[PDB]
């Protein structure tokens, strides 16, 4: 079930469910992070993952995030959708983060 | 292989070359009221190939402002030829649906339809304690408009609207949605003119978008009940 | 494949994976499908034998809870200079389990629910004032189907119960506890009701005449003290041999009215209307 | 467990129910998918 | 990078889901943290009327 | 090597010992170890068929004793005009057994601890004053886990209680009695924790989130009396099936926190910092 | 089938749905040293899943007068990672790589790189006697570019050079390519510091062109290292 | 015969002649985390000889007044060699410890020196209400020094602290200690920066004394970590 | 002994564990030492 990962302000409503991404002239650039808080009021909580898991206290398991891209047919690209284990702080750089 | 797809019923066929693995609802197939499932006792009828067949809906302006569409079943079609005319003469149906849903646009168009089959949407209204009269229920082969397509119009969520028997229309992988819904009731038969089971919703979760030539791009919906039943004959309304 | 399943499933070691013509990684959320991408498929794994069971997941534990679905606080003294718009030592209610969000919000994760409830009433009894201590009164809770006519009074002879269900109960004993069947028409109960209760277009929209239950008639079998207590009686509902079909997205706004699903949500985010979960900076903002 | 009623939905919550078939909410659709090869 | 032509969209989406796998679990039921009344929904003392 | 030792030893006769090469009664503490040299080795022994019993050091009987972990008296009277300081017909309670030193101690006997907890909540109401008498009010323990939302007011919605797990009990009954289980999210509950809480190093030291249970909200249900009550709620843990690792030196000095180990000592001996037994005249003084 | 590809090593994969039927170069794959060819007696460490994974460098910029890009293995990956601190921790390494290079576009650009991995490219200077210095050498991460990448900068031929294992990435047909190297010495370990035995050459050999909208194409390089083994142990430098 | 010992973990030897026959911690040898225990699914990493070695610590002037030292593990490791980089980068970590500590003197000083390696010793502070804050828990390399050791600095008694695993360098008798740790928490792994498992204290019971020429006596901490294995590679801190 | 729940974590005490290892603490080195012979 989707994520509102787009959860600022100047989305509004049914925007908050998709992630715009243009063309960028720098290389290694960030497009989005996801915070994976459940318990706080995150782009995971609403989601049907999320919100049966609320009425839960532990949990343990994977889980999969998985991104469609809504581009036209002539749209390509590649991106990299990094997972960093806790411990540090957030990866910002995509040589911090592809570790 | 997966990508074309043949759907023939009655006589209406559809033809679509760009699919995406039809849907069938919870894993199950429409089929016929069994003898230990029957209540009515009076002898069914079965129109086979008069009402199980493709009745195409009128199409919706896919446009840039849109929130969404909505069809609820079998209000979309009560009154469109004979499975119109075995409901207006007939108290209780039974009936599965195979739903088509058509949109296509070019290879520089983007975009994103959830198309959705919602069991039993009872609708709710916004910012009053009244609840939503007959007139915003029931729109027949219209159809409705959502409201806020975001909370679903009933306080729900559209994020995790896709536990519900689904299908994307990604305007880059594919051109149509097909979902096979089976009978979704607490009861065996309905009065068909008094409930909706199945309400078809198509909601652009990714707007319509492009640079090149601003065409009119559609969305078309073309609805087969499949294995009718009536009981109940008595005169229309 | 339907299956038992009673631990979570165990992870194999897998190793360097490099095939052409195989991307398992790859997905089609167009075809309505959730991703069946294993963790094998995707990092290089270990061997796990989980031995995490599942059983408090079940739907029957999920909601085999006693919740609280009725509460009226109602005077217990002489009516007779009393209004018309009181309670006069009894009350009725019409049985729904909607009045209270936290039962409300779990039952319509769900389509289609079948449950036997198993009724628990609870009574709490407090004085008006001087204070000289709680009687140990009987309380009569009678349960009046659709169609049966309902007291109007407290002694009343609708209260004499010839075929209706009563409950005899004191205030110190236990709670006093039942079960009523599955007492829908249908074979589940319509939690969500697409649909109008009447042939005429009148009818109200959204409520199942199958879901309705009937009346709790609870009156106070004693007659009045001469002074006035407050007496409060809690109704507990537990369903219990559940089945459940067709799950549902959960409520995210606020609940307005019991009669429908009607929407405002809160002023601002989170559960508002146009924002449900609160904002950040903007979607590379880590907190 | 204990029940001296002779009503079977008196009973206490049958909790026993561990069969699951995630498979018609996750794989709905109508050809079984692969593990790894495309669709 | 995003590489559109001139008739494309230069802005592209993508809309990311999430679920669980077969080997999540969950145990220790609580009270969701979602929902939440303070006073009066409607036609609740109606009920008693 | 491991065997079953249901009661103590028995003593074998031991006869006139002279041998070279063969000194049972010299040692080496330097390998840690605990010295090997039997009574049989040191003096002549008789046969002695020893019949007494081990089971009651069991660990197992050693911890299930019920032990008092939580105390409040709260008022129970209309609190319009009190203080927001105050427990107003409700009170909170982050379940720790840290907070009486007899179980602190007892429970400080080990590192690691793994078992059930049998709850027993005992309550006591007093007048504050004329007396009239002792009502028999009802009690909500309500059960509030780690994330949940605890109830701010004794009239809340909080107190529905959809999902947690609620007793409702009144002051005559028996105490109520329930059974938490072993609610660790790792193997064992950590008694000591040489560590810190959090990533940021701003964390507290030396409790495990893992050993973080919840909260016991306790309420009164009924509404307020004409006159005021001291009500007292005492909650005992017992713990029972005991699995237990690693033992430690007991406390001697005295608690000064429940946070932490930090420790001062008695003005004097015994239990001072720099004498834990009190002092005697000289190493050759028999009293 | 055959264009696309995922490759998993470690906790990293790596999927491409234009691919090109992936090299392994000399048709070796890549192993552990076996003892009938081990020098070192000690023990080796073998770090699996720390160091046999995909390291990403820094993307470069695919321009017009772009000459082309040259990274040197294992000198590129000395400092990032586990893979890194193994080197810098130990005296000898040996390990195989799996090159993959990316570079995509629209269906109107046009352009050919040649991905060419060189074994022991022994560099040389234009138009002196001076042999290249280490900075000249030793780029680390960034790497470098082709200062007549015609003559492969050693004063051989840029047209000779598919003598090498190799694969293209022309626009208008895939968009990566993928070299599988093995360990490639004359000797069975190596100090990783002061010798590079593969580079990896990525060069325009058709130029990249359209004459739609101007956006920036880069090209970016994932090498994972494979079958590492460290011998040597001692502190860092 | 039990008096002489050589320990060879790695690249790393340490012969001894005056042993006192080593301790295994609670009967128990360390081993890696079996398959029926394991938690985290992602294959760890079990670099062998490159973290399992005796790393030598910075040695203590055993002095006159001295009170005692401690040290905590991991975080006495977490910043040497492979074993300080493979914490750095993962966020697990599982690893038993085989303490070797070494302290001689001639035969006319004296001495007694109580080696307890003590589980999950939850220090407390003297005479205040704050708990002990980062920087008193967390020394590194450096360890620390107890307040008073009389009381372990957490209110139990240096007296029952021969309950731990524990030797004796007793000067008359030997002039090393040697423990053998397994892996000692609640869960399989762990996150080695934020909590500590094993302390290793060491204890004038008997100071050093002596009537001869007043060298310097100091103490060394040799301490190879064993069976270590990592879980959860990222970036390093 | 009496336990009419479904949860076996609501049973009473389990006093019969007369397993007994104190060599672990008692004779932790790796040697085992004899009766009389010097260590």
């Amino acid at each position: 079930s989707m994520m509102e990962i787009n959860n600022t302000e100047s989305a509004v409503g049914m925007e908050r469910l998709k992630v715009d991404i243009s063309a960028l002239t720098d290389v290694d650039q960030l497009l989005f992070n996801i915070p994976l808080d459940i318990q706080l009021d995150g782009p995971l909580r609403n989601t049907l993952v999320g919100n049966i898991s609320r009425y839960y206290t532990h949990w343990s398991g994977s889980l999969e995030m998985t991104f469609m891209f809504c581009g036209s047919f002539m749209a390509t690209g590649k991106l990299i959708l990094c997972y960093t284990p806790p411990g540090g702080s957030c990866p910002t750089t995509r040589e911090t983060a592809m570790l | 292989s997966d990508r074309v797809l043949q759907l023939k019923l009655g006589n209406s066929a559809i033809v679509t070359q760009e699919a995406a693995n039809y849907c069938c609802a919870y894993g199950e197939w429409p089929n016929y009221l069994p003898d230990h499932e029957a209540v009515a006792i009076d002898k069914p009828t079965q129109p086979e190939t008069a009402t199980d067949r493709f009745y195409t809906l009128k199409s919706v302006k896919w446009e840039a402002g849109s929130t969404g569409w909505w069809w609820k079943l079998p209000d979309a079609l009560n009154n469109i030829g004979m499975f119109g005319q075995n409901v207006q003469h007939h108290y209780l149906y039974r009936s599965g649906f195979l739903i088509h849903v058509q949109c296509n646009a070019t290879r520089f168009h983007q975009g994103a339809l959830l198309v959705v089959a919602i069991p039993e949407h009872q609708r709710g209204a916004h910012n009053t304690n009244t609840s939503p009269g007959f007139d915003d229920i029931m729109k027949g082969e219209e159809g409705g408009t959502f409201n806020h397509p975001y909370v679903l119009d009933d306080g729900t969520s559209l994020a995790c609207a896709t536990i519900f028997p689904h299908q994307w229309i990604n305007l880059r992988t594919n051109n149509s949605a097909t979902i096979v819904l089976p009978w979704m009731n607490a009861a065996p038969m309905d009065f068909p003119l008094r409930h909706n089971q199945w309400t078809l919703a198509i909601i652009p979760v990714v707007p319509l978008g492009t640079r090149t030539m601003s065409s009119m791009v559609p969305i078309t919906v073309s609805i087969a009940p499949m294995c009718c039943e009536f009981n109940g004959l008595r005169h229309a309304i | 494949i339907e299956s038992i399943i009673k631990t979570a499933t165990d992870t194999v070691k897998s190793e360097i994976n490099a095939e052409l013509g195989v991307v398992p990684s790859l997905n089609a959320v167009e075809t309505g499908a959730t991703s069946n991408t294993e963790p094998e498929e995707a990092i290089q794994t270990r061997t796990v034998i989980n031995q995490h069971g599942v059983s408090e997941t079940l739907v029957e534990n999920f909601l085999s809870r006693a919740a609280l679905v009725s509460k009226r606080s109602f005077e217990y003294k002489d009516h007779t200079s009393s209004a018309a718009q009181t309670d006069k030592n009894f009350f009725k209610w019409t049985i729904n389990t909607r009045s209270f969000v936290q039962l409300r919000r779990k039952l319509e994760l769900f389509t289609y629910l079948r449950f036997d409830a198993e009724i628990t009433i609870l009574t709490t009894v407090a004085v008006n004032g001087t204070y000289m201590g709680l009687p140990n009164l009987t309380l009569q809770a009678m349960f009046v189907p659709t169609g049966a006519l309902t007291p109007e009074k407290q002694d009343s002879f609708h209260w004499q119960s010839g075929s209706n269900a009563s409950v005899f109960f004191k205030i110190s004993d236990p709670p006093a506890r039942m079960t009523i069947p599955f007492m829908c028409i249908n074979s589940a109960y319509s939690v969500f009701y697409d649909g109008f209760a009447g042939f005429e277009k009148s009818g109200l929209y959204g409520i199942n005449p199958a879901d309705t239950i009937g009346n709790l008639c609870v009156r106070i079998v004693n007659e009045h003290q001469p002074v006035g207590f407050t007496v409060t009686v809690r109704v507990y509902m537990k369903p219990k041999h559940i089945k459940a079909w067709a799950p549902r997205p959960p409520r995210t706004l606020p609940y307005m009215s019991i009669a429908n699903a009607n929407y405002k949500g809160k002023k601002r985010a989170p559960n508002a209307l146009n924002a449900i979960i609160g904002n950040r900076d903007s979607v590379k903002t880590m907190p | 467990q204990i029940n001296f009623y002779k009503d079977s939905y008196a009973a206490s919550a049958s909790k026993q129910d561990f069969s699951q078939d995630p498979s018609k909410f996750t794989e709905p659709v109508v050809e079984g998918l692969k593990a790894g090869a495309p669709v | 990078n995003l590489i559109v032509p001139s008739e494309s969209s230069d802005t592209c989406s993508l809309i990311g889901f999430i679920a669980a796998k077969d080997d999540f679990s969950l145990r220790l039921m609580r009270d969701s943290p979602d929902i939440g009344q303070i006073d009066h929904l409607h036609a609740a003392e109606a009920a008693y009327q």
